[PDB]
RNA sequence: GUCGACGUACUUCAUAGGAUCA
RNA sequence: UUUUUUUUU
């Protein structure tokens, strides 16, 4: 059955904006699934979008503008060290220093490049290119 | 017959080099994740500035939209751009011409009709992903 | 044969023809083929009967297929042309061999050919037509010329010498004789019909010309592929697997590079090394044959055909648009290349109607 | 009216019209025979020719160029070559096929 | 016992396709 | 590897 929500929420943002629609609905709406794009949408790859509020689960409806050539999950939420960072990010981006790793550490859920800084780390969420 | 050719040493290749770019070198860049700059480097083991020909940005943009992440790589600031003197025909050719007007630059490219007919040019180093990295066969500096 | 005997004699509407008075009764074969061509001629039915244009043959002084290939032709003005063919194939040897007349004197023999040679090339602005439009352009270029110095002219590229005259004879004869039937004179563009002497033709109603001259030539057709062609005329089921070929006599004898691939003959002749001499030729290929084959029993079809592209469609329980490849051979014969046909059915028979092209039936199948 | 038995028997053959279409249609979707189809492709490759502008031509060139895919590194032709099962002619037909396919593309 | 069913080891058969030229 | 004697609107 259903297992990881943010899984289905980003194949559906990846197949509603590979096929060039506009604007996406994705049920349910976890806390993670706003900060996860919240991160999105701070760097550009996705517009402004807009949780509807039932009183259950929760929706979600995303306006795309075109710039998120791919993003996903790492699934089992491996822990993640401090080189380990770059590690992960030589495995899944397909230019060193384009895209970002997501992950969840103590401190918020932040790309790679603000957890070099803040020198955390945490599990692995996923990424975008 | 230059000045510069040994045998078949060809003395005018050195550190930093130029490399020439194909267009399905940088799909199987994308592919297996080598990264253009720190890959030349981790294999010539010196400088590097890959360098871009009309002709192959001409064929890059006519690959299309499902494609343009290679653009995108292509188009990045620190790849220069050699401009061509050219009708504007298939890129292969215009790096053969390249390369026998002036036998000083290194061939980075993947097919093998193209890798062919760059070999029978003596001289001419000729780069290549493979594996997971950027093989380099005709250079005789190379440890 | 006695063809246009029986097709005047059936325009007087005598039924018994085997019944007529002769001096001795000729042969049943060539009455026989009489009914069957003129039948293919759109002059006669089985009705008994023959057909008004049929009747309008009947009033030219002229062979059974040149009066319908002057008959038919009767569109777009292209009408000088189609009486200078039909006149000047109507009295033989348009052309001297200079083969047969006596460096050296062989060789000045042969520079008299080659020179004849270069003015026939030179003649013909259309490769792929036939020799048909070699005499064309003959006569469209001997009547070009002043007829007081056209002596010279007819002697300079060394060609025949009186039947040309005869040819503005029966050139004057034929636009009288239309001229008779017909009110055709005081017409403004029809001066260009109307010219007692041959001018140069149009552009595009030229392959129309071969259209309409593959209507005279009705059951005579070969392919190509050194010569090496059978005859498709298939409605014959007996001549094929035979080396055919073009008469030697004619112009068209294996000029290098000669393109096309299908091959309308006037006649035939066997002899020498068992060589056969399909006449006077005219070649085409994909629509208007089959435009022409429609004309009578020379064509049929199959079931539609089908796949991706070829898809049929229905507009009604009966009516539709379906992509058809057209039979040609009766019992021992071949297939043309597909049509857009659209038909529809009378009494139990998708009867086919029209012959829709690629992208009119492209928007066709769209619309459903 | 009357006219009403008219659009009922129109309905009614465009709906039988689609029955024996639809039926049609499913006996041969369970034929799945690599030789009927193939006979089946050839015919209509023939017929496509028959009855029915370079830079089209150029960008299939340049995508084929980009892509190399036509080639024995595939994983089904790298398969066949490595385990030594295109000695058997069958599969040497199909694998030249493809080589000769982008040996087209590759053309100019 | 020129025995069978296996288990190891090895051998061998299936490779040409297009284009141009004669 | 041309092989047209002859004819009537
Ligand atoms: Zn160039």
């Amino acid at each position: 059955t259903r297992s990881s929500v943010l899984a289905d929420a980003l194949n559906a943002i990846n197949n509603a904006e590979k096929t060039g629609k506009r604007q996406v609905l994705i049920r349910p709406s976890s806390k993670v699934i706003i900060k996860f794009l919240q991160v999105m949408q701070k760097h550009g790859y996705i517009g402004e979008f807009e949780y509807i509020d039932d009183h259950r689960s929760g929706k979600i409806v995303v306006q795309l503008n075109g710039r998120l050539n791919k993003c996903g999950v790492i699934s089992p939420r491996f822990n993640v060290k401090i080189g380990d960072i770059e590690k992960w990010t030589a495995n899944l981006l397909p230019a060193r220093q384009f895209g970002y790793v997501i992950l969840t550490t103590s401190a918020g859920i932040m790309d790679h490049e603000e957890a070099r800084r803040k020198h955390v780390s945490g599990k692995i969420l996923g990424f975008v290119y | 017959v230059s000045s510069a050719l040994f045998f078949q040493y060809n003395q005018a290749i050195k550190p930093p080099y130029q490399v020439l770019i194909d267009t399905n070198f940088i799909n199987f860049s994308i592919q297996k994740k080598v990264d253009i700059v720190r890959g030349m480097m981790d294999c010539l083991l010196a400088k590097c500035n890959p360098l871009i020909t009309d002709c192959v940005m001409a064929e890059l943009e006519k690959l299309g939209p499902k494609y343009r992440i290679a653009l995108k790589l292509a188009r990045d600031p620190r790849i220069k751009r050699l401009s061509c003197s050219h009708k504007g025909t298939y890129a292969d050719d215009c790096l053969v011409h390249r390369v026998l007007q002036h036998k000083c630059y290194i061939v980075a490219t993947n097919d093998a009709g193209l890798k062919q007919r760059i070999r029978k040019i003596p001289g001419i180093p000729l780069m290549s992903v493979g594996g997971h990295a950027y093989v380099i066969e005709k250079l005789p500096d190379v440890f | 044969p006695v063809e246009s005997i029986v097709l005047q004699m059936k325009s007087m509407a005598i039924h018994n023809i085997i019944n007529f008075p002769f001096p001795t009764p000729p042969d049943r074969v060539a009455l026989s083929k009489a009914i069957q061509l003129l039948q293919y001629l759109g002059a006669l039915d089985n009705k008994e009967m023959i057909t008004e244009d049929g009747k309008k043959m009947s009033l030219f002084p002229l062979s059974p297929r040149f009066s319908k290939m002057l008959l038919v032709s009767d569109e777009k003005a292209c009408l000088p042309y189609i009486v200078a063919i039909v006149s000047a194939l109507s009295v033989g040897d348009p052309f001297i061999n200079e083969f047969e007349l006596g460096g050296m004197d062989p060789e000045l023999k042969k520079e008299l050919r080659s020179k004849f040679y270069k003015s026939r090339s030179q003649f013909s602005k259309l490769d792929k037509f036939s020799d048909v439009f070699r005499l064309l352009s003959v006569v469209s270029a001997m009547d070009y010329v002043p007829k007081e110095q056209k002596e010279i002219f007819m002697k300079k590229n060394f060609l025949r010498g009186k039947l040309m005259e005869e040819i503005v004879k029966l050139r004057k004869q034929l636009m009288y004789i239309i001229k008779s039937n017909t009110s055709k004179e005081n017409i403004a563009v029809v001066i260009r019909n109307e010219d007692l002497k041959s001018d140069i033709p149009s552009v595009i109603q030229i392959k129309l010309l071969k259209q309409m001259i593959c209507a005279g030539f009705v059951d005579h057709v070969a392919v190509r592929a050194i010569p090496y062609i059978p005859v498709l005329a298939t409605r014959t089921p007996n001549i094929e697997d035979c080396f055919v070929y073009i008469h030697p006599t004619s112009i068209l004898n294996n000029l290098g590079e000669m393109p096309p691939k299908y091959m309308l003959y006037y006649s035939l002749h066997l002899g020498g090394n068992n060589k056969t001499r399909m006449n006077t030729l005219c070649d085409i290929a994909s629509t208007p044959l089959a435009n022409i084959a429609r004309k009578g029993l020379l064509l049929t079809y199959s079931k539609p055909l089908t796949g991706q592209g070829l898809k049929t469609v229905n507009l009604s329980p009966t009516e539709r648009y379906c992509y058809v490849v057209p039979r040609f051979g009766s019992k021992i014969g071949w297939d043309l290349n597909p049509i857009a046909v659209h038909q529809k059915k009378q009494k139990g028979q998708w009867t086919v109607i029209k012959f829709i092209t690629r992208k009119g039936f492209q928007t066709i199948t769209g619309e459903e | 009216p009357e006219e009403m038995r008219k659009r009922t028997t129109e309905m009614r053959l465009m709906r039988e019209l689609m029955f024996r279409e639809e039926r049609k249609a499913r006996r041969l979707k369970k034929i799945k025979s690599k030789t009927y189809r193939k006979i089946k492709k050839k015919e209509l490759m023939k017929n496509r020719e028959l009855a029915a502008d370079n830079e089209d031509h150029d960008i299939a060139r340049a995508k084929e160029r980009m892509t190399l895919k036509h080639k024995t590194n595939s994983k089904w032709a790298k398969d066949m070559i490595k385990h030594g099962m295109t000695n058997d002619a069958e599969t040497r037909e199909e694998m030249e096929e493809m080589l000769r396919q982008g040996e087209r593309l590759k053309a100019k």
